[PDB]
RNA sequence: CGAGGCGCAGGCAGCCGUCGAACCGGGGAUUCCCGAAUGGGACCUCCCGCGGCUUAUGCCGCACUCCGGGGUUUAUCCCCGGAGGGGGAACGCGGGGAAUUGAAACAUCUUAGUACCCGCAGGAAAAGAAAGCAAAAGCGAUGCCGUGAGUAGGGGCGACCGAAAACGGCAGAGGGCAAACUGAACCCCGGGCCGACGAGGUUCGGGGGAUGUGGGGUUGUAGGGCCCCCGUAUGAGACC
RNA sequence: GGGGACCCUGAGUACCGUCGGUUGGAUAUCCGGCGGGAAGCUGGGAGGCAUCGGCUCCCAACCCUAAAUACGUCCCGAGA
């Protein structure tokens, strides 16, 4: 029940629900937008809630834009064989929902991912808006269902990748079959694991 | 609040700056300034300073030339420091 | 005015003033619902009598499911242009995107009054 | 030279009693220049010892003296 | 150029190339503003690699 | 520790030390300039805009870029608070990614996710309390070692490539949200009282906060709400 | 503890289709990209092809995790 479950799920279908008039209003302005915009208030409240949102001194959310589609290699210094060769089919082992957190944190350097998530996207781009909080600042430390993050091991987080885009780029989801060979890390056995 | 004078120097060069020219040598802080040079002589020998010319050495140390006003010679301020 | 998507009509300032006046009887006679899920609440459970709604919220996903949702219940909605007014009337220190009265008192012929004037200026 | 006589000096006193060291030190090595005629490897020695000395006693207890106030 | 070097080489006369603000090595190329050594001005950090050079040097004072 | 010392370094000379050295430990003072080098540039130097203070010289504090809060002609122009960057012996985690070679040629394959390159963290990392496992029987976190096994399996089905589950071991540890239901009950900062000036509790001025602080709760649901019946905050830890 | 709707229970996710990368992973790896796209525990996933039935197990899309396991900067001890 209750008023978070209507709008999450209204998002679910963007096409339907009345979020459609308002993707395409807040898409022209966010083309216009700059790739980086630091905002001072949540978007999709119900789904920032659920990765962990609160509303106190020191928590932002921000939108970065980042492209669509793969990578494209780099041009050869030498010769290749080949399989090698190929150029315009090269997709990333890292998410574009991944990639998005780094950015955000590359940004502002003194402020770390807690998640992000998909603010809908267009045919050139897609937005994430990713949460960070600084983990520096008392106001973090007292409030023990966010403590976690203060902790001076837990910088660095996000290029090592412990967030939920970083956690399903790296395959973990399983322990099981499938799991034969990513664990417990992929370099645990050598860069074999995806 | 520093150490301002490294030494004197006495040479036969010396000698020359302190009878003709009334001028004294010092081999003084190697990081030093003019405006420093002359208040610290003033108050120090207890003397009028006119001028003072600089040079840092290939020896790593600066050397200052203070003239004195020729009331203060440099032969009075000479004889108390560097000779007995 | 001002704010699109869920607002189909402008509501004059003259009747918002009204209904703003309405909500501060509401608070200290009656009883009031302050927040945009409690609302939710109040028109699911059919405790609301008349929720009023702030214009400028944004995202405006918080707010957006309120007019339809409150179609089929039957309950009356009103426009407020600004937010912070509508917190301030709630009885609050911050604002407020929508708040819901739960039963008036004292209000109640002002609050009637609110509603058919919104349903004469569109259904 | 023993750190004791340096503390039961004033903190005037040892302002004075450096500016007199260094000269003192100058005038040494002045002699030394000219050549060696005194031969004691003690005087330029000590006085780089004990104008260490008077400076440090002095800036701790400027220090101590500061704290006191405060606290009380 | 080839041969007949002595008759060629007048320059070096003019340098590129010092004691390092940063390292002190024979490199902070005063045209371009780089050590070739450490990396100073070109980068905030060290020139080090995994051949390496800046390490052996290290490994070798250790 | 304590009776000679004054580094490597046996000289000459002189010195210091019972108000106890040299030496050893712990703590403290000073710790140039350049350097992430942060006010700006440089060939390791130089210049400069404020503000404090001494009569002056002297001297003390400051202005790159985030976040948090102010100030105001709100010039986004300036002020107070907290941070970032760079390094590090290897290791670790996440990205980019060859070829010589092997297949006696060589293109798929192989080298190999190796070499090399980027980002980044710590003292261990990561993984981690099953949307598992699957001898269908039996198990209830995860690393790691032995083993499975050079097995299944992949592959010009050529050369080569190549696990896991499980077992025996080791070491052992389980917990927090979102929501339902509540809705300002809350957090940060400063000051005081009460208290061994501590823990804790109380109150007073700001800031954050309904785009939701905080309470509840979390594999599995306990009716989650509202009920009842009996022990019924009776009772007793457990923690600081 | 049992009494009614049991609490609703995580989205571009699960899953499908198209191209790679990779892996031992075979139709039956994992990860990305491009297009499409669920369910309200009256539900979903899993047991090495697809689908339908029985049977057994288990809850992804939110988060953290000591210890046991790496190293050789440093100290000590050791040497067919």
């Amino acid at each position: 029940m209750g008023m978070y479950k209507y709008i999450r799920e209204a998002w679910k279908s963007p096409k339907k629900s009345y979020v459609g008039e308002l993707l395409k209003q807040r898409m022209i302005k966010w083309r216009r937008e700059p790739v980086v915009v630091r905002i001072e208030r949540p978007t999709r409240l119900d789904r920032a809630r659920a990765l962990g949102y609160q509303a106190k001194q020191g928590y932002v959310i921000v939108r970065v834009r980042v492209r669509k589609g793969g990578r494209k290699r780099p041009r050869w210094k030498g010769g290749r064989k080949p399989s090698k060769m190929g150029q315009v089919k090269y997709s990333p082992k890292k998410s574009l929902q991944w990639i998005a957190e780094e950015k955000a944190a590359r940004k502002f350097p003194n402020l770390e991912v807690l998640n992000s998530y998909w603010v809908g996207e267009d045919g050139m781009y897609k937005w994430f808006e990713v949460i960070m909080v600084d983990p520096h600042h008392p106001v973090i430390k007292s409030d023990p269902k966010i403590a976690w993050i203060a902790l001076k091991h837990h910088k660095g987080r996000v290029f090592r990748g412990l967030t939920s885009a970083g956690k399903k780029g790296r395959g973990l989801r399983n322990k099981g079959k499938g799991a034969e060979k990513v664990r417990p890390s992929i370099r645990a056995n050598e860069g074999k694991g995806k | 609040p520093y150490k301002v004078i490294i030494r004197p120097v006495v040479t036969e060069k010396a000698i020359s700056l302190i009878e003709k020219e009334n001028k004294l040598t010092f081999i003084v802080d190697r990081r030093a300034t003019k405006q420093d040079i002359k208040r610290a002589v003033e108050e120090i020998f207890n003397v009028k300073v006119e001028k003072v010319n600089t040079l840092i050495t290939p020896r790593g140390e600066k050397k200052a030339y203070v003239k004195l006003k020729p009331e203060y010679s440099a032969s009075e301020v000479a004889a108390r420091l560097g000779l007995f | 005015m001002a704010k699109p998507s869920y607002v189909k009509f402008e509501v004059p300032k003259e009747l918002a003033e009204k209904a703003l006046q309405a909500v501060e009887i509401a608070r200290d006679t009656g009883k009031i619902r302050k927040g945009t899920n409690e609302t939710t609440k109040a028109v699911e459970r059919g405790q609301a009598k008349l929720v009023i709604i702030a214009e400028d919220v944004d995202p405006e996903e918080i707010v957006a499911h309120l007019p339809p949702l409150c179609e089929e219940k039957e309950i009356p909605y009103i426009y407020v242009p600004s937010k912070k007014e509508l917190g301030a009337a709630a009885g609050i220190e911050v604002a407020a995107a929508s708040v819901a009265i739960i039963e008036p008192g004292k209000a109640r012929d002002l609050v009637e009054e609110i509603a058919m004037k919104v349903k004469e200026l569109m259904k | 030279m023993k750190p004791s006589e340096i503390r039961e000096m004033s903190i005037e006193e040892i302002d004075a009693k450096i500016r007199e060291l260094r000269l003192q030190l100058a005038k040494e090595r002045g002699l030394l220049t000219m050549g060696t005629s005194l031969e004691n490897p003690m005087v330029i020695r000590n006085l780089r010892r004990d104008i260490a000395r008077l400076l440090t006693i002095k800036k701790e207890k400027l220090r101590e003296r500061e704290k006191g106030k405060v606290k009380k | 150029m080839g041969s007949g070097t002595a008759t060629f080489g007048k320059r070096n006369s003019t340098p590129t190339h010092i004691r390092c603000r940063r390292c002190g090595r024979v490199s902070y190329n005063v045209k371009k503003g780089y050590c070739a050594a450490c990396g100073f001005g070109r980068s905030r950090r060290l020139r080090k690699y995994r051949w390496s050079k800046k390490w052996k040097k290290k490994k070798n004072a250790h």
